[PDB]
């Protein structure tokens, strides 16, 4: 994909992109690309990270999500849209953008067409919202409800699949073909009214359903098993690690670019005991004076490099101009 | 594992077993040998289907009796569950006794 | 402005003080050090009337707290002095008499590897548990007689290097005194420069007062304030693992960090038998391009 | 029994650090930290909020992660908007990462998470690492839920393949993926994906992972990078770093193009070599040579002295309050134990005891 | 009202059909939305297909929300007879055996979040009629129910689920369950042997 | 003033694209 080396460095227009933005990178690459003559495939060779984290972030997209619930309408009511919102409108009901292409351009704005469709059927319909008749929807959108229909039966086809016997309810009912016995009240089936024909309720409860097959199955896009499944895992053995150890051993040769005796040790041991057992005097420590000053010179030779140094050790002032 | 009933062998597919599926296994037995019904009542975070296979399948394969076994769900998914535990138990049973012994096991339901 | 602690860490053993004496002219010199380590521990004590002080020697066959003595009377020193600093510099003589004679008993006893990173290690123990006991700073003073020749100093990169790391996490300046031939520790150096530490080399044990009242003397109170008299410049780098030279640039293995000068013999490592592959090491020995 | 009972507390929390075997740690590590930044942030269960709390601890993390691994580079990520946004490219700098994480302090959270885009994003800035260093992803999540625009299989399995690892730290319960995620990207282990249960218990699961990982076995990437070892130098007049472009009175020299640096441990800007200094390397040998457990002495037998050996502290007088070293059979006070396995790598013991 | 609106901010909404394999389809599409971290809720009925041999374990079932007890239509023509012929000929009242068969089919479908024991949910049952109902309920579903649990509402249930999954994420002590909920062959045996 | 920075740089990579072209 264009997040490669080979591709982000052939892309000359995201080079141009983000040139345009950065500052600091604008001013390297006028100097040392314009003027000095470098080659400008050499100048992004280094800077691979920069070009792929720019090319990221516009790159990724949100997931797919219900947007006509979020919106909410809130005698005149606002209700508040985005030209993201208008795009996940397009993407969750094709429909919608059925009417917005062959219509915007040529017959009203594209304000007209959203107010519109608010107002109309369609964004009923397309809501899990039940159809009253009472309410009078809006001309234009009216015209796409058989169209929304037929659309509805090509997505349930899109979604009809073989399912795994595990979770394949429809092989149940069928285990036996010939079960007649009583029927099931009412109250296990779906609601009718006084005519007999349906209420209306099961369509927006498929409504839901066929949306989250939908966002489900827009996730897997282009970009023996029950065995598995059906087996007790913390039966199992548990899980073993795989960490190797290691066993340092450590020797290394010495740094490369008189020695006494038992007796002599022993000799100087007594001297020290004997020094100590028999007077020791705290006055001597003293120096004599002319080894003091000696020693004060050389502390105070080091006392000055270090200070010179220590000295000096946001951009510092400057004499340039 | 392989643990021993008073004289019956039985071959659990797994390495470990709860406490619950001993004496589910036990109780199944004696059902079996005293002769006459039983209910059962085991929680359904114990492995089940695994132990009345295990116990049974063993039954029928050590006793001379060879005594057949009917495995009766309420749903065709079940039935798959009730096999798909049967095939590993089998496949357990045959690389633990070192041969494929003569079994054969099948589901039933409608032609649809 | 408030307490600090002094932990003194002295290196005395019988083949490192004679051989000093023996290459100089001074005779008794560890005589020296003991009376000025002893005003100089009273010193401490004089700059204010809250803070401790701990010494630890290193002797030939293990470590030993001189002061304070462990739970567990020769007039060594006048006692019309200051009662503190007697009930100091009298213990402190006395465990010197105890363990030098202790010292004495085993002479022939054969102790080939120094312990000076066992001292050090202790000391910091101490530090820790006076921080923690009873608002009190700390300052490690190592007091090392660097004249004997050492057999190897690679075993106490390690444990040295360790010491480092935890000084530098309880703000305890650690300060090295030197007392030898060799001008420059190439890792006592390094401890005292990455510790906030002053490291000073001696030639002569008299006259030693002047040095540590002038240059060791700094409080951890007032450390940001006073530039340390440190002359030698380090440079925190290593030798090599099977040449024992110091390296700039070099190969280290990714596995135990261990440097290595050159490609190792066999390309394996040399420290934890791990081997490299071939592709990979190629990769190094690879020579410079010029246009032909 | 009170007294007992915090006794067998600490053996317990010790029969844990009883196994301490040399196991084979990446030093070298290639760190990107994923931070949630969602509407599920704004809760109040952490004072005064997850985002202002997980912030905090972040920043604490940066610091320790940097000051135990000078050899590691991070990267931090943030979730917001369903969209992940890059604060802080892959580097050495600890500077950097905690000021993009002051930044972060200031906008309020919202928006749903999605994991696929961070993970994306992780998979991107791990891409140029080095084989040498483990590329780990620590990923903070708190949301219940994940909207993602396309399969977290295909990203999962794409991680697996790119030798990336991942750990993630959950705030209300356990998530599937969350689960599958950190097990089929840590050779089956389970233990890397973490539950707080308190504050207490969230500073110490990120003081954990600033330790490195084990590598397995099966996963060998043995190699010899090449290194540098610079000398600082001071110099009298200002000069212009090769780095940042801007006049500093010092800095350390390459020794392999004489370009001078900042900071350190950085790569060179010039030749691409990594400049580190010996002590850098020394603060990993702890994680190379662990020191040996301490086992509690029984009173049955005798003891050798009254008071600790390292600080001359007297043993309090039923349970024997010494710990004794193997390696050098010296006993240890209780306060020593814990400083020397934790400050301290070394035993004093062992370091006396000639040879 | 404006609830479902809210339910689609953090999870999916799969409901079931009196069409078998469109309900098969929401299966699929709930099974996927869980697994991959999207969550969702699938509306059912107490008796229906879903509760009759599909099982929701692992992450598939990790909180059961019974709306009330399962009680069949008891205007009904077909149930009268049954519970009139039940009490003349097996002594059986009639309503004992609607609390029966009631609580029979709500057992059920609690029972289908566990298939072992690593496995974890939170079972709430909603309505005030189940309070009395504890002993009608299977010995291993009450033997958890605690008796403060008895009469909640949904605040207090609400932080006890918090509390409980917080707690069920953490990882267990394998010597808590070593040999006391799980055996391995050294383990049986030590249990034959001690009975025998 | 930047707006010749830009117009360079737009100039160039106009180059570029004439020369690439
Ligand atoms: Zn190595
Ligand atoms: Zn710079
Ligand atoms: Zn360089
Ligand atoms: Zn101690
Ligand atoms: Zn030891």
């Amino acid at each position: 994909d264009s997040l490669s080396k080979e591709k982000l460095l052939t892309n000359l227009k995201l080079q141009q992109s983000l040139l345009k933005g950065n500052k600091v990178l604008m001013k390297v690459f006028q100097e040392t690309v314009i003027n000095a003559g470098l080659p400008p495939s050499e100048f992004w060779s280094t800077r691979i990270p920069l070009l792929r984290a720019f090319a990221l972030s516009t790159s990724q997209k949100v997931g797919p999500y219900n947007v006509l619930s979020t919106i909410k309408p809130v005698n005149k009511v606002n209700v508040n849209l985005s030209r993201e919102k208008i795009l996940n409108i397009f993407e969750n009901y094709p429909i919608v953008k059925k009417a917005y292409t062959d219509n915007v351009p040529k017959n009203f704005k594209e304000p007209e067409f959203w107010a519109r469709f608010f107002s109309s059927k369609l964004f009923r319909k397309l809501r899990g919202e039940k159809i009253m008749q009472n309410d009078r929807g809006d001309v234009i959108i009216d015209r796409y409800l058989t169209l929304d229909q037929e659309f509805d039966r090509k997505d349930d086809d899109m979604l009809l699949h073989p399912v795994k016997k595990i979770i394949d309810l429809d092989g149940n009912i069928q285990d036996d073909p010939v079960v007649r016995g009583n029927r099931p009240d009412f109250t296990m089936q779906p609601g009718v009214d006084i005519n007999g024909n349906s209420d209306g309720t099961v369509d927006i409860l498929k409504g839901m359903n066929r949306l989250s097959e939908k966002m489900i199955m827009a996730l897997k896009n282009e970009y023996n098993d029950e065995r598995n499944e059906l087996k007790i895992d913390d039966l199992n053995e548990s899980y073993k690690t795989n960490y190797a150890i290691i066993h340092l051993k450590r020797n290394a040769h010495e740094k490369t670019t008189l020695k006494v005796s038992n007796q002599q040790m022993l000799q100087q041991l007594s001297l020290v005991m004997d020094n100590l057992i028999n007077k020791l005097d705290l006055n001597q420590v003293v120096p004599n004076n002319e080894v003091s000053n000696k020693i004060n010179k050389r502390v105070i030779t080091a006392i000055k490099i270090n200070a010179k140094q220590a000295k000096h050790n946001l951009e510092v002032k400057s004499t340039l101009p | 594992m392989k643990f021993y009933i008073d004289d019956l062998p039985v071959l659990f597919p797994y390495p470990k077993i709860y406490p619950e599926q001993y004496n589910y296994m036990c109780d199944i037995k004696k059902t079996l040998d005293v002769g006459g019904n039983s209910i059962l009542e085991m929680p359904s975070g114990t492995g089940k289907t695994v132990s009345l296979l295990s116990l049974t399948i063993a039954y029928q394969m050590h006793y001379p009796e060879h005594r057949k076994i009917i495995y009766c769900s309420r749903t065709m998914s079940e039935i798959e569950k009730a096999l798909v535990e049967l095939e590993n138990l089998m496949d357990y049973r045959t690389k633990e006794l070192g041969y494929q012994e003569d079994f054969r096991g099948l589901g039933l339901t409608s032609r649809k | 402005e408030s307490p600090s602690l002094l932990t003194v860490i002295i290196e005395i053993a019988p083949k490192l003080w004679t051989t000093f004496d023996e290459e100089g002219n001074e005779k008794g010199s560890i005589i020296k050090v003991l009376e000025a380590l002893i005003v100089f521990l009273n010193a401490h004590l004089a700059f204010n009337s809250a803070n401790k002080v701990a010494v630890i020697a290193a002797y030939s066959q293990g470590i030993k707290y001189l002061y304070p003595e462990s739970t567990s009377d020769l007039k060594i020193i006048n006692s019309d002095m200051y009662r503190r600093f007697r009930n100091v510099d009298e213990t402190l003589v006395e465990e010197i008499y105890k363990l030098f004679e202790l010292e004495k008993k085993q002479i022939e006893q054969n102790s080939q590897r120094s312990t000076l990173a066992g001292a050090m290690s202790a000391g910091l123990t101490y530090v820790n548990r006076i921080s923690k006991e009873s608002s009190l700073k700390s300052r490690l003073l190592v007091l090392t007689c660097g004249s004997g020749s050492s057999k190897d100093e690679i075993f106490q990169y390690i444990p040295i290097m360790n010491c480092i790391f935890s000084a530098t996490k309880m703000k305890c300046p650690i300060d090295v005194v030197k007392i030898g031939g060799s001008k420059e520790s190439t890792f006592l150096q390094q401890t005292t420069d990455a510790t906030n530490g002053v490291y000073l080399h001696v030639e002569s044990t008299e006259g030693l007062i002047q040095y540590l009242a002038t240059a060791m003397f700094i409080d951890p109170s007032l450390r940001p304030i006073i530039v340390k008299p440190n002359h030698g410049s380090v440079d925190f780098r290593t030798s090599c693992y099977l040449t024992g030279r110091v390296v700039a640039v070099g190969f280290i293995c990714s596995v135990c960090l261990c440097v290595l000068s050159i490609i190792p013999p066999g390309n394996k490592c040399p420290a934890c038998d791990s081997q490299f592959d071939e592709h990979v090491i190629a990769k190094l020995k690879r020579k410079p391009v010029v246009p032909r | 029994a009170s007294l007992v009972a915090s006794i067998v507390e600490a053996r317990k929390k010790r029969t844990a650090k009883k196994n301490i075997t040399p196991y084979q740690r990446g030093i070298i590590r290639s760190l990107i930290l994923t931070l949630d930044c969602s509407e599920a942030m704004l809760e109040k269960d952490l004072r005064p909020n997850r985002h202002a709390m997980i912030i905090q601890y972040a920043i604490d993390f940066v610091h320790e992660f940097f000051d135990q691994n000078p050899i590691s580079q991070m990267g931090i990520i943030i979730m917001r908007n369903g969209l992940a946004q890059l604060v802080s490219q892959v580097s050495g700098n600890p500077q950097d990462h905690i000021d993009a994480l002051k930044s972060i302090r200031k906008q309020e959270p919202k928006g749903n998470p999605s994991l696929q885009n961070a993970l994306e994003m992780a998979r991107g800035l791990l891409l140029p690492v080095p084989a040498h260093c483990t590329r780990e992803v620590l990923i903070v999540f708190g949301s219940l839920s994940t909207t993602d625009p396309g399969d977290i299989h295909q990203t999962i399995d794409s991680l697996v393949s790119e030798k990336i690892r991942v750990k993630v730290l959950g705030l209300s319960a356990q998530v599937a993926i969350c689960k599958e995620l950190c097990k089929a990207t840590n050779y089956g282990d389970e233990s890397f994906y973490k539950i707080l249960l308190d504050e207490t218990h969230l500073k110490e699961l990120f003081n954990e992972a600033v330790t490195p990982l084990p590598v397995n076995k099966i996963n060998k990437g043995f190699t010899l990078v090449k290194m540098g070892f610079p000398t600082r130098i001071f110099e009298d007049t200002p000069t212009f770093c090769s780095c940042h472009s801007k006049l500093v009175y010092g800095g350390y020299f390459c020794p392999n193009c004489h370009s001078k640096v900042c900071s350190l441990p950085t790569v060179c800007p010039c030749c691409d070599l990594m400049l580190i200094l010996s002590t850098h390397l020394a603060r990993s040998y702890h994680h190379l040579m662990p020191l040996k457990t301490f086992a509690e002495v029984p009173t049955t037998e005798k003891f050798r002295s009254e008071d600790c050996f390292s600080c001359q502290s007297r043993f309090p007088i039923l349970t024997s309050s010494r710990y004794r070293c193997e390696d050098c059979k010296q006993e240890f006070c209780v306060d020593c134990d814990v400083f020397i396995h934790e400050i301290l790598h070394n035993c004093p013991g062992c370091e006396s005891k000639p040879v | 009202m404006g609830i479902l609106d809210e339910v689609w901010k953090h999870k999916l909404i799969l409901v079931e059909t009196p069409d078998a394999q469109e309900t098969s389809l929401a299966l699929e599409t709930y099974r996927k939305a869980c697994s991959n971290g999207r969550g969702a809720i699938l509306l059912s009925v107490a008796r229906g297909k879903v509760s009759e041999g599909i099982d929701f374990d692992h992450q598939y079932g990790r909180t059961v929300l019974m709306i009330g007890i399962p009680f069949q239509y008891t205007e009904s023509r077909i149930l009268k007879a049954r519970l009139e012929f039940m009490r003349e000929n097996y002594r059986i009242r009639e309503n004992d055996f609607l609390s029966f068969d009631a609580m029979r089919h709500a057992a059920q479908c609690l029972g289908r979040v566990l298939r072992g024991k690593d496995d974890y949910g939170v079972m709430v049952l909603a309505d005030r009629r189940f309070s009395r109902k504890r002993s009608q309920l299977p010995k291993w579903i009450a033997q958890g129910l605690s008796d403060a649990d008895l009469n909640l509402s949904t605040d207090m249930a609400i932080s006890n689920t918090k509390q409980f999954l917080r707690t069920m994420a953490q990882p267990t002590d394998p010597k808590d369950q070593e040999g006391v909920s799980v055996w391995s062959y050294e383990d049986l045996i030590k249990h034959q042997n001690s009975r025998k | 003033e930047e707006r010749e920075n830009e117009k360079t740089l737009n100039d160039y990579y106009a180059a570029l694209a004439k020369k690439q072209a």
